[PDB]
């Protein structure tokens, strides 16, 4: 058997295009304080972000529809996302070490996966 | 700290 769980999670930036019409994207964000970055903390089962299959907890949102969010505040990030229109083009980059500082008892294992004890 | 659903 060949298990995905052993393979490294790609750390390069990716483009994700979510088509969600006029409903929520279906994920949570954390961060935004002092340019620390905006990270995905939670993806809703069955929501547009889940259906894309291309975002995960620990992804940093680098931009939405060309709008750089690397140094965004949490509220303006949310506004940017909520008002991005029916087609939402996200550049994301997996940053589990940075993300893990937000969630209690969390750490990164050898494959780059976020583990919570 | 701040967390929001989108």
């Amino acid at each position: 058997p060949e298990f995905l769980g052993e393979e490294d999670i790609p750390r390069e930036p990716r483009r994700i295009v979510i088509h969600r019409g006029s409903t929520g994207l279906g994920f949570n964000i954390v961060g935004g304080e002092d340019g620390e970055g905006i990270f995905i903390s939670f993806i809703l089962a069955g929501g547009p972000a889940d259906l894309s299959g291309e975002l995960r907890k620990g992804d940093q949102i680098l931009s939405v529809n060309g709008v750089d969010l690397r140094n965004a505040s949490a509220e303006q990030a949310a506004i940017a996302l909520k008002n991005a229109g029916q087609t939402v083009t996200i550049i994301a980059q997996y940053k589990p070490e940075e993300y893990s500082r937000f969630e209690a008892n969390s750490r990164v294992d050898s494959s780059g996966r976020i583990v919570t004890d | 700290y701040k967390q929001t659903s989108v």
